[PDB]
């Protein structure tokens, strides 16, 4: 059961990198 | 926690629903000064602007937050505006509130400001009242969030906490412009047939004072004033970016209260925020002579242009120099309806 | 037609003459601020100008910020089918 | 609205040193989007960022 | 015929009344009168605020060719003796001064009725001269001195080789350029470490007096760095010094604010200004910024071009941190296209470090930029601001530094053009290598771009928060973000460093003309028709930059500091009229 | 009795109770113990005459 | 010495026909220029209050996450 | 009950917010003048021989 | 920083448990002086029980 | 409140250099060429430390404080070890004097 790890880190860092980017939003306006 | 039990069991009649609020005191130290005040709702519209009943809004200062990171005052906002159902929510949307002790100052907020906080956010028998019972347990830091106020770029701080149905159907309300845009090109309208009502008195009189007041004015006076230079008459437009302080709606709304009159001042050429709305007596044993004293003191001030307006239909412009032009008031009473039932009642 | 006088001092009727009937206009001060107040205009003349080009590239950010997603969503999709 | 003026500066680096190993890190910026002297103090400070990352690297 | 004492403890059953600190009968008195006061100020009540973001055009607006010269009523009082302002000459400056604690000024009559608007007098040091002169205050200070039982461990030589330090005409603008690319940054200072060996070492050696004691956090890395023997003994022995005469007097405020606590919280931050958090340093390298709102009861507003920043919750929107460099490796091109692509006016962005969480209370800077540097050196200096992209074009497009086969241990002086670098080290005359210039190159990646100021808009404490006007109960504070404080200027520094440094005359203690002037050839001009400004008591400063009347530090603390004679009882006169006028404070003041 | 090494002489230069606080017990009303042993030993009021 | 014009009802201003047609025009267009200032400020606001919507509802979507 | 002196110390300093005075430092830190003044009862009612 | 792993202080008497000399080692304290200013000063300074 | 930077022994040393009676008439004639403006004096910098270093150690007394532009060029543009760090003292003594 090596399913339930990789890919779930994966989500977590990409639900990161949206609020990144959201932030980076915020570093234009 | 007193005004928001106090209100809850108050608006029943003309209220589904009713949230409750904190104001910071640095909010609305530009509204009122010295903290003379101490309310009444009235919620227009975005799109579907016409006219709509008032709710009466209870109170209290000088009592403290549970968050130390401010300490302030209580308010709170009645919102009853969704036909039928209430889960449809109206989007870019002003809710007027009125506080005061004895009219002065006004309160915008919005739907959006309140709640998208209130989302961030979460051998017989005497009856007991139902609805306090549930917000002495409470007692938690979460209830209360810090919102980004829209129309002063400051916190407005929003209590809210999970007590019931009302409260409950609150947090999963959503729905699919214009709300501050029509007061504001309102005023401009009013402000550009005055205007065109100066233009065409000045135009069919010869372009010439009257000096209904009187002034000893110094030779030099078309020097230190330029030829024509009505630079602030040509800005009068943009520099009345508020009504319901200005005397020019006062005097319709003085209506309802025969020789009155209420004088605006705007500075000669951008010395601030002057004033709005100022009073000129009759009634009492202060006399003619004491508003003759007023209004040459008011003719006198060498450095602010002064708007006067009447109750009987009549525009009045002030000089500095004590040179009056003539001009018109009369409105459609439309407008006139829209402005009293915007203030209080016809 | 009007006439020309140096002083007088507290009247009573009211077209006379006085130290109260007098505006009070200081020329330095009122030039000093309507000068600054036209370099204010003047500042206020030039500033609706080129918002137009941030909004076209805060569209072009917003487009970018939702095709991350939209890469990231049928990925995340397809990593639910190897469970049979 | 403005800024300060410009330091001297003299000539050119880059006509000078052909030893540069950021030499071929340079040429990435385009000439026809803008003028010539913006254009050239934008070299300017593009050849003063990499040598900022070249020191700060070694 | 008993000895009955009365001290200042016995008349603290009065002098702690509310009744004392509330203005509201003073005001209804004032604005009530038939007659008002005919002469007004209009020069610098209220901090307006500035739409856009540079200082440079604030500055370069604030004195082109400007002819009317106004001066405020607290600098038309503390310039004059006691005798002749109790003369009837001056009613018209005794129609106002009718509270210790209160300056009441007139205003405007904008509106309709001029009111008096009262603005508070924190600190004991706002007194004016006629009132309180200058023999009174350092006598006071030598009470303090023997209050606390203080051991005053500076001589007389470090005082005055630290004045003629800033009295040097000729001070190296190379040791400029070095603080502005270091700015006080501890890793950034492991970089730069043997060349301020090399640089206070020939410096020494050149005048006797000593150099870089013109900003903290570079003599703080001097004390606690940089001992290993490379500059001479007694060079390294005054910085030393200077270190230990603040944490000396720091310990003696501490002695003054006793044992004592409020609530929970101690009582120092209210008997004493220095111990007032809520006060700020004058130089901002480092995150302070989250922090005093972090651990004030009261609620300040840090004030950037009109943003009101009054949140925590809100907080990395305003203000974002630099962190360590070998962070910033992966946004080294973004902080670069940041910087080139973006533009500054209308960009309410703050590049900063790290808030270090020091166990220094953010006051020893506090306290040696406020009662050391303006009282050893007569507030004779002026905060000068940098364009790093100026600098970094400066200290990069230079031949040796560029090349990196030039080897490290040759001379920088034969092998560079005739650039800015040129004639800045040749009037400096000091001799750095190659490769120690090239940290000061490489230190470029993570500087930020521009000295912006902050007009910080803290509220009052608890003690006298009593003004009837609301947003008259808080003092403004002005601190010149991301650059140091500088002395005197020659004119062949500013022949060469034009496009490099600009002044901006901020603070009480730092407006100074006599210095602003050499180094801005348009203040030069306005000094030279209007040659009474050129004390740093009545000296015009921007309205939209500097507030004089909501000010901590008001004209008289600049007037004292001019004309104190720098020694050990002046220092000791200056930590004393920092102590404010709370009731708390005069408790803690009777109690020794 | 003992006494501590700060006490003002100009205390001593003159009459008094041979302890600091003035045995002002007449001043105190007639069988009233409270505001005698109020005035003579409690400390939270001053010296009768200091 | 300075010489004041008396104050009658006859006293002339300056007389202005032409300096006026101008003068609402500047005002309308320096009007028009801060009332789309302050909606753009306003709308900065909105679109600033509003983000935190959609941060809500991503922290609301990633419950689903955290038993997966 | 243990030898180890770290962890003494580290225990006593973790988040100590409330940490009062005793009474014979804050007998200490005043001079004579405020000391025999009833605002100090509390400790002239302790400090008897 | 250097020698954090190599001591400790032990604020442990009268005259050696000076507190503004263990904000020099020992980084708890360091912030505990932070919390309560008053208690830099010698006599007050809340020592281990 | 006047504070005197300049002490008793800079008052004395100019009253010895006034006083001196084989004052150097090179001197004169560099004062003659070196007149007013200062794009004169760039060039000759080390012509000027040299004359003052060796009048600094022929005798214990300083030389150039005959005209005023000279004291306003040295305490302005000398100073970077061209010269001797105790003459320097005195002109930028002085000079501070004066302000």
């Amino acid at each position: 059961r090596f399913v339930s790890q990789l890919r779930r880190k994966l989500e977590r860092s990409t639900h990161r990198l949206i609020a990144d980017l959201e932030r980076l939003k915020f570093l234009y306006l | 926690m007193d005004v928001h039990i106090d209100n809850q069991v108050l608006s029943g009649l003309g209220t589904p629903l009713l949230v409750h609020l904190f104001v910071p005191d640095t909010v609305m130290a530009e509204l009122c000064p010295n903290r003379v005040p101490n309310a009444w709702c009235q919620t227009l519209f975005s799109d579907r602007t016409g006219l709509t009943r008032v709710c009466r809004v209870f109170a209290a200062r000088g009592m403290l937050p549970g968050r130390p990171s401010h300490r302030g005052t209580f308010t709170s906002v009645p919102v009853y505006c969704d036909e039928g159902l209430p889960e449809l929510y109206n989007p870019f949307h002003v809710a007027a509130l009125r506080f005061y002790d004895e009219l002065v100052g006004e309160l915008q907020i919005y739907y959006l400001s309140l709640f998208e906080g209130a989302k961030r956010a979460l051998l017989s028998r005497v009856p007991v009242s139902f609805s306090k019972t549930r917000r002495a347990i409470r007692e938690s830091r979460a209830l209360v969030r810090g919102i980004a106020h829209i129309f002063s770029p400051h916190a407005l701080y929003v209590v809210t906490y999970p007590e019931l149905s009302a409260q409950g159907r609150l947090h999963r309300m959503t729905a699919v412009l214009g709300a501050p845009e029509r007061e504001f090109r309102f005023l401009i309208s009013v402000a550009l047939r005055i205007s065109a009502s100066f233009r065409e008195k000045l135009a069919m009189q010869a372009w010439t004072a009257q000096q209904e007041i009187p002034v000893v004015i110094p030779t030099s006076y078309s020097r230190i004033y330029k030829n024509s230079d009505l630079i602030r008459e040509a800005f009068f437009t943009v520099q009345t970016r508020v009504s319901w302080e200005s005397c020019w709606v006062k005097a319709t709304i003085s209506n309802a209260p025969d020789a009155c009159l209420w004088i605006d001042s705007h500075p000669l050429y951008e010395e601030g925020a002057s004033a709005w709305g100022k009073v000129i007596d009759s009634r009492p044993p202060g006399g003619l002579v004491g508003a003759a004293s007023q209004l040459v003191a008011l003719g006198t001030d060498g450095h602010c242009v002064h708007l006067a307006t009447t109750s009987d239909g009549q525009a009045f412009l002030v000089l500095p120099g004590g040179f009056v032009i003539k001009g018109q008031l009369a409105l459609t009473p439309e407008e006139r309806g829209y402005i009293l039932a915007r203030h209080g009642i016809r | 037609d009007p006439a020309r006088l140096p002083r007088d001092t507290g009247p009573e009727l009211m077209w006379a003459p006085s130290l109260r009937n007098s505006l009070r206009v200081s020329p330095e001060a009122l030039e000093l601020a309507e000068r600054e107040a036209e370099r204010a205009r003047s500042e206020r003349w030039d500033r609706c100008a080129q918002v137009l080009k941030n909004r076209l590239l805060r569209v072009e950010l917003d487009g970018i910020m939702r095709d991350h997603l939209a890469r990231a969503e049928e990925i995340r999709q397809d990593l639910d089918a190897v469970v049979a | 609205a403005r800024r300060l003026p410009k330091p001297t500066l003299q000539g050119r680096l880059e006509a000078d040193f052909p030893d540069s190993p950021l030499l071929p890190k340079f040429q990435e910026l385009n000439q026809n989007n803008l003028p010539n002297d913006v254009f050239r103090e934008a070299q300017r400070s593009y050849l003063v960022f990499l040598t900022s990352q070249f020191c700060y690297e070694e | 015929n008993l000895l009955l004492a009365f001290n200042l403890q016995n008349a603290l059953k009065v002098l702690c009344h509310p009744r004392l600190h509330t203005p509201a009968h003073t005001l209804n008195s004032l604005n009530a009168a038939p007659a008002p006061r005919d002469r007004r100020e209009t020069y610098s009540l209220q901090h307006r605020r500035p739409n856009h973001m540079n200082v440079l055009v604030i500055v370069d607006e604030f004195y082109d060719n400007k002819y009317a010269a106004p001066v405020t009523d607290i600098a038309l009082k503390c310039g004059l003796p006691t005798e002749d302002f109790l003369h009837p000459s001056n009613y018209d400056l005794l129609r106002l001064e009718l509270h210790p604690l209160y300056d009441i000024y007139i205003g405007r009559d904008a509106g309709e009725r001029a009111r008096h608007r009262a603005v508070h007098r924190l600190m004991v040091g706002n007194l004016p001269t006629p009132l309180a002169p200058a023999a009174f205050q350092e006598a006071r200070g030598q009470q303090f001195e023997t209050a606390t039982s203080l051991a005053h461990v500076v001589d007389q030589a470090v005082i005055e080789t630290v004045q003629d330090t800033a009295y040097d005409t000729a001070y190296p603008a190379f040791f400029y350029v070095v603080e502005a690319m270091i700015h006080g940054f501890e890793e950034k200072f492991v970089m730069n470490v043997p060349l301020v060996s090399l640089c206070i070492n020939t410096y020494w050696e050149r005048s006797g007096r000593l150099a870089f004691v013109n900003s903290f956090s570079m003599i703080k890395f001097i004390c606690r760095h940089l001992g290993n023997n490379a500059i001479s003994k007694e060079a390294y022995s005054m910085y030393r010094k200077i270190y230990g005469e603040l944490i000396a007097l720091e310990q003696a405020l501490m002695r003054l604010a006793g044992s004592d606590v409020v609530g929970d919280e101690s009582v120092g931050q209210y008997v004493c200004a220095l111990l007032d958090p809520n006060l700020l340093p004058p130089v901002a390298y480092t995150d302070i910024f989250t922090h005093l709102l972090t651990v004030s009861d009261r609620a300040p507003q840090i004030i950037i071009g009109n943003e009101v920043y009054a949140d925590t919750l809100a907080a990395p929107q305003f203000i974002e941190r630099v962190g360590n460099m070998d962070e910033m490796a992966a946004q080294f091109v973004a902080l670069y296209g940041y910087r080139v692509n973006g533009d500054h006016d209308h960009d309410f962005r703050l590049h900063l470090g790290p808030y270090v969480d020091e166990g220094h209370a953010d006051v020893l800077e506090k306290i040696f930029y406020y009662v050391f540097l303006p009282t050893c050196t007569n507030a004779h200096m002026c905060g000068l601001g940098v364009d790093f992209q100026h600098v970094a074009q400066t200290l990069a497009y230079n031949g040796p530094a560029f090349s990196h086969h030039f080897t490290r241990d040759e001379d920088i002086l034969d092998n560079l053009e005739n650039g800015t670098l040129r004639d800045l080290l040749e009037i400096s005359d000091l001799r750095p290598t190659v490769g120690m210039i090239r940290d000061l190159s490489a230190s470029f990646m993570t500087c930020p771009t521009f000295t912006r100021a902050v007009r910080v808009s803290v509220d009052n404490d608890v003690t006298q928060q009593l003004a009837p006007n609301p947003a008259d109960k808080r003092t403004e504070q002005t601190v010149l973000v991301n650059g140091l404080v500088a002395f005197a200027f020659s004119e062949r520094t500013r022949a060469v460093t034009q496009c490099l440094f600009h002044a901006i005359p901020f603070h009480m203690f730092y407006g100074d003309p006599r210095v602003a002037a050499t180094m801005h050839q348009d203040v030069a001009t306005f000094v030279m028709r209007n040659p009474q400004q050129r004390a740093v008591e009545a000296f015009n400063r921007p309205e939209q930059l500097f507030a004089e009347y909501r000010e901590w530090h008001r004209s008289p603390m600049g007037k004292y500091a001019a004309e104190c004679l720098p020694s050990l009882v002046s220092i000791s006169g200056m930590t004393a009229m920092h102590i404010k006028m709370s009731p708390m404070a005069y408790i803690a003041q009777a109690k020794l | 009795i003992v006494t501590p090494v700060t006490a003002d002489v100009a205390y001593f230069q003159k009459s008094n109770s041979p302890r600091g606080r003035a045995a002002c017990v007449v001043s105190c009303e007639n069988y009233n113990q409270e505001v005698a042993e109020g005035l003579i030993y409690d400390h939270s009021r001053p010296d009768a005459a200091y």
